[PDB]
């Protein structure tokens, strides 16, 4: 159990999963940005287009929310667990965004601990 | 106030027999300006009731009854008296309310 | 199975609040009797109860026109499960024995 | 009665075809002179709606749902 | 536009949807004292509460 935003970003994307999120692509994601409900995002790296990042950073720098940056971004959406629909299937997820506060308002886990200091420093 | 009224209401004769013998038992017990019951009229209904769904057969309109009867009693007394006569886990099947008017 | 989720999980969380719930099947009422004042489609929480007694977690009973749940502990763990309920809940239902 | 070959008018319906990119360029503009996005379109001040909801500008008619304001280009 | 969509039409005379409740059918109701169930079992639980015949 090493204490670092690193790990816990997996448990961060289990959450943004579960409770709402899923703000795959463009749709779903100018809800937290506009409103300034996301104080801390996570976005991938490693990307071939600039068009989507180029787009995500603009939304952010309407307000200069910072960023998560991570890399093996889809190993994370392989251990989120997104099986679902009973058994059926074996998807991915590509990107999502953690919004109201830093932290969601259900488990008070170590997670938002570690993203409150990435945030700070 | 000495309005005090009880209506006790069964289908059955037995039933409020044996409570007018709880009521005279009480009675016995002390004597007060508790007047005798009142016997209300025995109070039918009837309900009629055909049976063969589709027309096939006679019209064999089931008569049931429901014949409800109702006794009164109302009482110028100490409260903790008629509430021990009256509170002593009393008979299942006979309605018994208490109504100051 | 087309209402929104947000009435899922709040009927979800309501239920293992409370343990078992009472369902009336019925098209035609405007609002539900004891989650008035909300407008909730009656149609599509029917779906969500024959999916779920389809999908094999509670056992499926369609008794006169008035509809409960089944709760066992299968059925209270997968519940648990699928709404990822704390690991400290208890029912109400099974206070002091 | 007897099945009505229902083959001759409207056999069956298809879901709704749509040609959308996978990173929506339509919903937002560009070109206004500015390094970062700007917002040429006027805010609405209803607030009822969802915060990634567009606003748009039509030549004929409103489709909001709730508001359906009254305007024009002339 | 909302209110002709879906929904434009009640009926205030429902005897259908507010049949006997305890079984699933419309028959059978009469609408005194909360009935509520078809004859068989009206008959069925008759003398559970106290019916009886002599007529």
């Amino acid at each position: 159990g090493v204490m670092d935003v690193n790990t816990a970003l997996q448990e961060v994307l289990k959450t943004a999963l579960i409770h709402d999120g899923l703000a795959r692509g463009i749709r779903e994601a100018a809800k937290a940005l506009d409103k300034r409900q996301a104080h801390l995002c996570v976005l991938a790296s490693n990307c071939d287009e600039p068009m989507y990042v180029k787009l995500v950073e603009a939304l952010c720098a309407e307000h200069q929310i910072n960023l998560i940056k991570v890399d093996d971004n889809k190993k994370l959406g392989e251990w989120v667990g997104l099986c679902k629909i009973d058994r059926e299937g074996k998807p991915r997820k590509v990107v999502g965004c953690s919004c109201v506060v830093v932290k969601d308002y259900g488990k008070e886990s170590q997670a938002k601990d570690v993203i409150e200091e990435y945030f700070k420093c | 106030i000495h309005r005090i009224r009880i209506t006790l209401t069964s289908r059955n004769v037995k039933s409020l027999e044996k409570v007018c013998a709880d009521l005279i038992r009480g009675a016995k017990e002390k004597n007060l300006k508790v007047k005798g019951p009142v016997r209300m009229p025995t109070k039918t209904l009837r309900i009629t009731t055909r049976k063969t769904p589709c027309g096939e057969g006679s019209k064999t309109w089931d008569r049931f009854q429901m014949r409800i009867h109702k006794r009164l009693i109302d009482l110028h007394s100490p409260s903790e008296i008629v509430k021990q006569i009256t509170s002593i886990s009393i008979e299942p099947g006979v309605e018994v309310e208490v109504t100051i008017a | 199975m087309l209402m929104p989720k947000k009435n899922r999980i709040a009927i979800y969380e309501l239920l293992f609040k409370e343990g078992v719930m009472v369902a009336k099947k019925d098209v035609h009422m405007p609002k539900h009797p004891e989650l008035a004042d909300k407008n909730v489609p009656n149609l599509h929480v029917m779906k969500a109860m024959q999916s779920l007694k389809s999908r094999g977690y509670v056992k499926e009973q369609f008794a006169w026109r008035h509809f409960y749940w089944y709760l066992t502990n299968e059925g209270i763990q997968y519940l648990r499960d699928y709404l990822h309920l704390p690991p400290e809940i208890v029912p109400a239902t099974l206070r002091r024995s | 009665k007897k099945r009505k070959k229902k083959s001759y008018t409207t056999p069956k319906k298809n879901k709704h075809k749509r040609k959308k990119v996978k990173l929506a360029v339509l919903k937002y503009y560009k070109v206004d002179e500015n390094g970062k996005i700007s917002r040429l379109r006027r805010e609405c001040p209803s607030d009822e709606c969802g915060a990634g909801v567009f606003m748009a500008s039509h030549f004929d008619r409103h489709y909001c749902g709730k508001c359906c304001l009254t305007y024009c280009f002339n | 536009g909302h209110q002709q969509l879906y929904w434009s039409h009640p009926r205030k005379f429902g005897q259908g949807s507010r049949s006997c409740r305890v079984c699933s059918n419309r028959h059978g109701l009469i609408r005194k004292y909360g009935l509520n169930m078809c004859r068989q079992c009206f008959r069925q639980y008759a003398k559970d509460i106290g019916f009886i015949k002599l007529d």
